[PDB]
């Protein structure tokens, strides 16, 4: 912006399963989490195996 | 008339897949299975992937099993029973250098006479400055430096100093000494346990600094050829893989 | 610069495997470190193989 500067407005959560491969697909190209999946890990982009 | 059934396991093909762990098997050869009630069943399903409890499964939903690894690195108990396989997603301890390498070639014709002083900077007095990364028991990096001074014909000084840590006061003793033969082959001097120096508790673990095959040479310039630190640091798991031979790694 | 001199600012590392040939490709003309390749021998530009 105009003030001559960047700022952060947010960071993109990223989510990895322990099976990637057992999600349930839905919508558009949506899928939930399941317990074959198992729970989502969080992360950011380039950071642990994201 | 009476029919007696039968089946013929014959091989199939091989059908250039590549999603999960798609192991196809030749020959004879079953894989071996456990059923959640305590099992024992045989397969030639090749598909596998990973549940959400870290365990290799079919679909079926059945168990693969195959040896258990132990140690640091692991190691196959190909004696013992056949364990169920899991793959967890959880760090790499650090490893202290435990031992090290350092292969030298020295410039036979290269003396240090310009001076004596040391302190890791008075570059007349030595001949090569090199670098060692070791790791202490939590994996914080140290800076073994190591100079190597030429006193004469096959006898070289050897200085030590991690400058990672401020303990690595003025290096200007002779941590060892090289023997060289008349071809310049290495007759001693051959190990010195060198310490890591230390950081946030993590103790000065100690390792065993090899200069094995190390040469004075009439020609090059002193310099490093292949050098090990025996140990890591942290580890995360980036990914999975299986070899030929059954083995199933983390990278 | 202005002091009427040159000063060395640093040395550009070279690497060479024991094949490369094996390397993994990556990004844009990036390739990652494979056991296939072996491990990298760094060294400096005229010197030994590089």
């Amino acid at each position: 912006y105009s003030n001559e500067q960047e700022q952060v407005l947010g960071q993109i959560v990223l989510a990895n399963f322990a099976n990637n491969e057992g999600l349930a697909s839905q919508g558009d190209n949506v899928w939930a989490a399941t317990q074959a999946s198992g729970v989502a890990l969080l992360g950011t982009a380039g950071s642990g195996n994201f | 008339k009476v029919a007696g059934i039968t089946q013929d396991f014959t091989d199939g093909t091989t059908t250039n897949t590549g999603r999960g762990l798609d192991v196809a098997i030749s020959q004879n050869g079953f894989f071996r299975l456990v059923d959640s009630n305590g099992s024992v069943f045989y397969s030639r399903n090749g598909q596998f992937k990973l549940d959400e409890n870290r365990n290799l499964v079919n679909m079926q939903g059945m168990q693969l099993t195959g040896y258990p690894a132990t140690g640091t690195p692991p190691t196959i108990q190909q004696g013992a029973n056949p364990a169920p396989i899991t793959i967890p997603n959880t760090l790499m301890a650090a490893k202290s250098t435990t031992t090290a390498s350092m292969q030298i070639n020295l410039n036979s014709t290269d003396p240090v006479p310009s001076k004596t002083p040391f302190s890791v900077s008075d570059a007349d007095s030595y001949n090569k400055k090199g670098t060692v990364t070791v790791y202490d028991s939590q994996g914080n990096a140290h800076d073994m430096n190591v100079y190597f001074v030429k006193t004469k014909d096959n006898e070289w000084a050897v200085y030590t100093h991690d400058s990672s840590d401020p303990a690595a006061t003025a290096p200007t003793t002779a941590s060892t000494t090289l023997k060289f033969n008349e071809n310049g082959i290495l007759e001693s001097g051959g190990t010195v346990n060198i310490t890591t120096g230390t950081i946030n508790g993590a103790t000065a673990a100690t390792f065993s600094l090899s200069f094995l095959n190390s040469m004075q040479q009439n020609t090059g310039a002193n310099n490093i050829v292949a050098t090990n630190q025996n140990g890591y640091k942290p580890g995360d798991l980036v990914s999975y893989q299986i070899n030929n031979d059954g083995t199933v790694v983390g990278n």
